[PDB]
């Protein structure tokens, strides 16, 4: 139920949270595969990629 | 008196659907036709599969939906054709085009009325319904549009049933489109609060596995369903098959996603080997679950050693016995290269089937007395979210190719969205990783 | 309203208008045929607006909406001149034109009345009660200032001048009672007939007509029939400042209850609402 | 299913047609009589994309032959497969233009395109479902880049939401046959930029290049001019008339190829083409085919388009391929030619494969490239029309029959500004 | 149509469409009687119930028969010298058209323009005063 | 018909005939203000009167494209 009064006049007005932070990544845009044997042509490279993660 | 729901859609999904759909026949003995293997000759398991018709033959509880004819012709056209109902392979005049604002607002809508109609025509058949499995190439345009578009009908239709999402993100550095980053994150982004358990099906690791292990330097898209669909046997043999220790669809929502928000997962598949030197190993348990846990073997392009673990699960079938499961699984702990996020003390979820693998005629895999198949939630796979939002917004710091999806009823908009989603699911993951 | 000054309302001849403070657009009207409202007055905790008309009825509206909650039929001969609410909210005193203060016990489900039907022969401008609600001042038009007990209606001790009086007001926290009237003089009066200083605020022929006072009786605003309005310090009689540019003659002058800004209403539709001084705060 | 119908003016867009039509029902194994004489199932089961069925069991191709001369069709009528048109489709004039664009596009074309519109206003409604409209015309003939234009116009502002390609042959001045190939080029490149959905363009003096030095016969002929580019059309289409692993019709080559409205003007490539005597020498693969089809002489445009920065490559293999290989071979021409590849679009080749293979050949490749070496043609096709405009030559004959300067103006900085914006998105950087 | 739209300073594809949509008058003529008296000028031209007729400007016609239209029905009586040497602008700036309607001031018309669009959107209020002058 | 009585009729039926003349168009040129459709439509016909009028002046003829054609005879001597 709602009762109506003088000070329900002027509706509030709305206020949201307003931003949230754009990004937060750690990881570096370019990041070779593992295993990846798409590399090695023409390169003496055992036709494996670095394989350590690196 | 358990069954579970095969949707397919996209091309990709179609064409990996077919495969595992031979490899259910075969398992249960079904000939193309559909019928018991000839008048050469009943356990009561296709039941999880397949129900029967009355009269013979059985009919698979599967559904196929394409925009694009073509796939559907040729299935229709194929050595299966009576086996399918001929009322459940929806077909469409025309194609999205890559694009995912066309097959989630422009024509997929016409289309998905005749699919929720055999969806619930399929299941009111079902008593024992256990959930939904669905596959969707998720870099295409009118897959994407429908595989969200049902998966958000379904979730408000059905409720509280499972569903488990098989999807396929495009490569790190390996495309046949140009346009795929945006549907992909608008699918990301739609996939995100309506799916109960995300599947990593990326097709760079696969191709990798195929190289090194068949020593195939030639494969296609065949070997790939086949792999996947080796997946679908290891993970649904449990509802099916006699076993020690027992693994519903059920007991994966409460063991595997330690949050709602992270329900991603990656898959692993062992053993891998030729034909050629395959059995010149012994191929025993334990060097079984070794090379599972090997992170040159993910069926993602992913690397868990850049990153903690928080849930493993793994399902044996075969010939493996329990004292050699938890000794490997000892070992596993010793292991110093791997480590588990602190506040998770036991981490792994084991099943034990006794229904060994098959191998397929026309395969390349052996079949062998013991395999395993295993799922793991871990931090890793943070970096394919962080590649595919740095692609991303290298495209849409221009504009570019806005148009095609901005003249398709979709604004402006959605993309600010689908990014600050991805956003906050990375904050969400790199709070969880951290120790305490 | 009571302890709120972000809006005011004004009756009219036909309709009252409520008013936004911070922006001067209309906010609602309650619109009445061929009548006039006297003494429009809020009732705290958001209850209805009371006015009283010229046929003699009195009308309670809702805030919100434009809809009458309640009507008292027959209150007064020729209309009712002045309003009041005690703080409590349960009666409601009233002024007739023909000398009768009134006294109205309302309630959700009925309204009622208890007045002695006092004798009064000028016709009130002004009523105020005082804050423990006991006691209730009312002016008339024939020179008297009577003080009545409200609870047994009664000790017709009353202040005499020879005047057509005007607004009267309480000192706060004080039996002192500031009072204006058709001569053009301000008159401080006491319980025992004391007064303390005696003003003479006299233009020509410029009536001074409506009176407002600060919480902390440092300063007292007075507006007069002519069309300058003045505000003079309390404690003693002197000039602070001035307002001008009024058409007209200017009637009633209230303080918002923050005390940012002083408002006057001109009798020819003017509006005038002027920025308080700094150093009386 | 999703079937096109096709129109073709003038005497090039005739000549054009006669050998496509020769080559796709050769493919499909049609006898010049209109009767099946294929070996296979998939022959018939796309069929309705060009040929519709009549009574007795015979085929008619939907194509709409426009001329403002009899002549061509005439002899073309007498040519092998030349039954198989009907002759309702065939509109002809009575007067010609000459060579003059505002007679091939203002007076005489404009009285006579009604029939035209209306023919191809029923072929649109008899069928079930459109997919789009292909045109083939040269641009240095005033009747046919007069009446293709505005015809393109009526169908892109009736049916605005199919898809609609030209193969324009642009005037190279190095062989020019004509004094006024600048004038009516620019005249309709100005509304073609406008309407087309999608444009290819393709040299004459390319095609004797390529056909001199890849095949090195002898005598170049038109007919094996017609020859390539017939191919190169049906590699386009092949997709989708026949099964693959990846099927990509003309809407998605579209939405995977423009980044931008303005930019639609494309390149187009064919492979294997094999010299005289190396056919029994030379190894089909997949990188042998990458490797000729990345090659700029294969090119059948004059730009060299090393002078340039892709914007984005797509191609159209046929045959039976893993796609793993194909896709490493993109990739590998792509990170071994950073330079030419503008960099805030990565990864900007397509690849879609078919396995029906064309007839006689295992393998076969389709490209189909956006690049920033186009702007020479433009370019140049402006310097030429500047020096002939700035003397006002051969200006009476346009302006006696509705044209005023301020159009040739209009389209020249039309052309000039079309220029520029293609130019800046070379030096765009992120 | 383009010097006709240039002239009125309208779009090429809308006066297209008036001309398009006005000579859909055998719509109208079909139905009986409804005489069309059509005249935008020197040729008057009147239709019946099914009778066309019409007639010329007196004038205009002997214009025509003023006998010094042998240098127009010859193309070489120019000195074929001026074709580049004289501008559009200057032809056009002699031509009849261009001269229907007047032509305003410039200045003017912005000035009024971004005057009144000020005044408005900002004409909201009129309560604020924030400088009074009392005494003027 | 009065060449007016057209221009009430063909606005009268918006969906017999559909077009840009049905409503205003803005102009090129800002220093010129809108007009109406009715307006500019009148305006658009005195121009074409104009137009072939000083085209008539010359020895060129003009024709509307479906509404007759202006033409003149030369008997010639
Ligand atoms: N793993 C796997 N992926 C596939 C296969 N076929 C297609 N894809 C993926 O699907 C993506 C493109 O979508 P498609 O499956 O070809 O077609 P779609 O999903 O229906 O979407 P549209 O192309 O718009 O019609 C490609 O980039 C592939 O990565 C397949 O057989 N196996
Ligand atoms: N490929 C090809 N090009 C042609 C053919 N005939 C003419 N051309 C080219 O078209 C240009 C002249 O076009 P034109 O005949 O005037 O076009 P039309 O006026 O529409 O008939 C020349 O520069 C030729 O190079 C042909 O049969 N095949
Ligand atoms: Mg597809």
């Amino acid at each position: 139920m709602e009762e109506e009064s003088i000070y329900n006049l002027i509706p509030k007005e709305y206020v949201p949270p307003p931003k949230e932070r754009r990004y937060r990544s750690q990881y570096p845009n370019d990041l070779p595969p593992t295993g990846s044997t798409f590399i090695n042509h023409t390169t003496s490279r055992p036709g494996v990629a670095n394989l350590a993660g690196d | 008196m358990r069954e579970v729901i095969s949707i397919h859609v996209g091309q990709g999904g179609i064409q990996v659907g077919n495969a595992c759909w031979e490899l259910f026949c075969l398992e249960h003995g079904i000939q193309p036709d559909g019928q018991m293997p000839s008048d050469k000759t009943g356990d009561d398991a296709f039941n999880t599969f397949f129900s029967e018709t009355g009269a013979g033959k059985h009919v698979p509880r599967a559904v196929f939906l394409d925009l694009e004819p073509t796939v559907i012709d040729e299935v229709r056209t194929g050595t299966y054709r009576q086996l399918f109902h001929p009322e459940q392979l929806i077909s469409g005049k025309e194609d999205a085009a890559n694009n995912f604002a066309r097959g989630h607002y422009t024509i997929g809508k016409e289309i998905v009325d005749l699919c929720l109609d055999r969806i619930r025509k399929l299941a009111d058949n079902c008593t024992g319904l256990q959930g939904f499995l669905v596959f969707n190439s998720v870099g295409g345009g009118t897959g994407s549009g429908l595989g969200s578009l049902l998966l958000e009908r379904l979730s408000v239709d059905y409720g509280k049933k499972s569903k488990l999402g098989f999807t396929i993100y495009p490569s790190p550095q390996v495309s046949t489109a140009v346009v795929e980053p945006y549907n992909s994150i608008l699918s990301t982004h739609s996939l995100l609060e309506h799916t109960d358990v995300a599947v990593m099906l990326d097709n760079e690791a696969i191709y990798d596995i195929c190289r090194r292990n068949l020593d195939i330097e030639r494969p296609t898209y065949t070997n790939l369903n086949r792999l996947i669909a080796q997946v679908i046997s290891s993970l649904t043999a449990s509802l099916r098959f006699d076993g020690a220790l027992n693994v519903d669809i059920t007991e994966f929502q409460t063991n595997l996603v330690p949050y709602p928000r992270i329900h991603f997962m990656l898959s692993s598949y062992a053993p891998i080997i030729s034909a050629e030197k395959a059995y010149h190993e012994q191929l025993s348990v334990a060097e079984i679950t070794n090379s599972a846990f090997e992170p040159a073997n993910m069926m993602a392009k992913c690397d868990p050693r850049h990153g903690k673990y928080m849930a493993c699960s793994m399902m044996y079938r075969g010939d493996v016995v329990p004292k050699d499961v938890n000794a490997s699984i000892a070992t596993i702990k010793t292991k110093r290269t791997i480590q588990f996020v602190d506040w998770c003390p036991t981490g792994f979820k084991v099943g034990i089937n006794y229904q060994p693998p098959t191998v397929v005629p026309g395969g390349d895999l052996a079949k062998v007395m013991r395999a395993v198949c295993m799922i793991s939630n871990s931090t890793a796979i943070a970096e394919v979210f962080s590649r595919l939002d740095h692609k991303f917004d290298l495209m849409y710091a221009k504009r570019a190719f806005v148009h095609w999806y901005v003249g398709e009823g979709m604004e402006e908009g959605e993309f600010s969205e689908a990014r600050e989603d991805l956003a906050a699911l990375e904050k969400d993951y790199e709070e969880v990783g951290i120790e305490t | 309203p009571y302890n709120y000054s972000d809006v005011f309302a004004t009756c009219s001849t036909t309709d009252i208008r409520v008013w936004n403070a911070r922006n001067r657009q209309e906010l609602l009207r309650i619109q009445v045929p061929n009548l006039e409202c006297y003494c429009v007055t809020f009732m705290n905790d958001g209850k209805s607006i009371i006015s009283g008309w010229n046929d003699g009825k009195i009308r309670a509206f809702l805030p919100q909406s434009g809809k009458l909650l309640y009507v008292i039929s027959d209150a007064h001969i020729h209309g009712v001149t002045a309003l009041s609410t005690t703080s409590d909210c349960q009666r409601i005193v009233s002024g007739g034109s023909e000398g009768e203060v009134r006294v109205w016990v309302i309630n959700k489900q009925t309204q009622v009345m208890k007045a002695s039907m006092k004798e009064h022969r000028g016709r009130v401008w002004s009523i105020q009660v005082k804050k423990n609600n006991d006691q209730a001042v009312s002016a008339s038009a024939d020179g008297s200032c009577i003080i009545w007990d409200l609870k047994t209606f009664t000790r017709l001790m009353c202040l005499f001048e020879s005047t057509l009086f005007k607004q009267v007001l309480y000192h706060p926290e004080e039996s002192q009672l500031l009072t204006t009237g058709s001569d053009r003089k301000i008159t401080y009066w006491e319980i025992y007939d004391g007064q303390a200083i005696r003003m003479l605020d006299g233009s020509e022929e410029g009536e001074v007509n409506a009176l407002s006072i600060t919480k902390e009786g440092e300063h007292f605003v007075s507006g007069g029939e002519d069309k300058l309005v003045k505000l003079w310090g309390y404690d003693e009689g002197i000039k602070y400042y001035s307002g001008t540019g009024h058409s007209g003659a200017i009637t009633r002058l209230q303080i918002s209850p923050d005390q940012r800004t002083v408002v006057s209403v001109g009798a020819e539709g003017a509006i005038f609402i002027w920025k308080m001084p700094e150093e009386v705060v | 299913m999703r079937e096109i119908v096709h129109i073709q003016g003038g005497q090039c867009g005739n000549q054009i047609g006669a050998k496509f039509w020769e080559v796709i029902s050769d493919e499909h194994g049609i006898d010049p009589t209109g009767t099946y004489h294929g070996d296979s199932d998939l022959q018939l089961e796309r069929i309705n994309v060009y040929y519709n069925e009549a009574t007795g069991g015979r085929y008619v191709p939907r194509a709409i032959l426009m001329d403002l001369e009899p002549g061509t069709m005439d002899s073309v009528r007498a040519g092998p497969f030349g039954q198989l048109f009907r002759p309702d489709n065939f509109v002809f004039g009575q007067t010609g233009a000459g060579n003059n664009w505002a007679k091939g596009h203002y007076t005489e074309g404009a009285e006579l395109i009604d029939s035209v519109l209306d023919v191809v206003r029923k072929e649109a409604e008899g069928c079930d479902c459109l997919q789009g409209f292909q045109i083939t015309h040269s641009l240095g003939g005033g009747t046919g880049s007069g009446m293709g234009t505005l015809l393109i116009s009526k169908v892109r502002e009736e049916y605005p939401d199919r898809i609609m390609e030209t193969f324009s042959v642009v005037p190279s001045p190095k062989v020019s046959d004509t004094v006024v190939e600048p004038y009516n080029a620019t005249l309709s490149v100005h509304q073609l930029v406008e309407n087309a959905d999608e444009c290819m363009v393709i040299d004459n003096e390319a095609l004797y290049d390529i056909c001199f030095r890849t095949l090195k016969l002898t005598t170049p002929t038109y007919g094996d001019l017609n020859h390539l580019v017939s191919a190169a059309m049906s590699g386009v289409t092949c997709c989708l008339r026949f099964p693959g692993q990846l099927n990509s019709d003309l809407r998605k080559l579209a939405v995977n190829l423009i980044p931008f409205p303005r930019l639609h003007f494309f390149m187009i490539g064919f492979a294997p083409l094999t010299s005289r005597g190396s056919q029994q020498y030379r190894a089909l693969t997949v990188p042998e085919l990458t490797q000729q089809m990345f090659d700029a002489k294969n090119m059948m445009c004059a730009a060299d388009p090393r002078h340039g920065r892709y914007l984005t490559a797509s191609a159209l293999f046929r045959g039976r391929m893993s796609t793993k290989e194909v896709d490493e071979q993109m990739l590998n021409v792509q990170n071994k030619n950073s330079s030419y590849f503008v960099e805030w679009i990565p990864n900007n080749i397509k690849s879609s494969i078919c396995d029906i293979p064309p007839k006689g050949l295992k393998m076969a490749v389709t490209f189909v490239g956006n690049s920033t070496a186009i702007q020479e043609m433009f370019k140049r096709v402006a310097e030429q029309f500047t020096a002939m405009f700035r003397r006002k030559a051969f200006l009476h004959w346009y302006t006696g029959e509705g044209m005023d300067e301020m159009e040739f103006t209009e389209a020249e900085s039309n052309m000039n500004d079309l220029v520029s914006e293609y130019q800046q998105y070379q030096d765009a950087t992120a | 149509a383009g010097p006709i739209a240039a002239s009125c300073y309208l779009g090429k594809d809308v006066v297209s469409s008036a001309h398009n949509a006005f000579i859909q008058a055998v719509s109208d003529l079909t139905t009986l009687g409804h005489g069309l008296n059509i005249d935008f000028g020197f040729v008057k031209v009147y239709v019946q119930d099914r009778d066309l007729r019409y007639s010329y400007n007196q004038n205009f016609a002997n214009t025509l028969n003023n006998k010094n239209f042998e240098y127009r029905l010859r193309k070489s009586d120019t000195p074929t010298s001026e074709h580049w040497n004289t501008t559009y602008e200057s032809k056009w700036a002699k031509s009849s058209l261009n001269s229907l309607l007047k032509r305003p001031n410039s200045n003017q018309v912005r000035n009024y323009y971004e005057k009144t669009l000020a005044l408005k959107i900002m004409s909201l209020d009129l309560s604020t005063a924030e400088q009074t002058n009392y005494s003027r | 018909m009065n060449l007016d009585s057209i221009f009430e009729w063909i606005l009268k039926q918006p969906i017999n005939y559909p077009g840009k003349h049905q409503d205003s168009q803005p102009r090129t040129n800002p220093a010129y203000k809108p007009l109406e459709a009715k307006a500019q439509f009148h305006i658009i016909f005195k121009a074409t009167g104009e137009y072939i009028r000083e085209k008539m002046l010359d020895g060129k003829g003009v024709n509307m494209r479906d509404f007759g054609a202006f033409t003149f005879e030369i008997f010639s001597d």
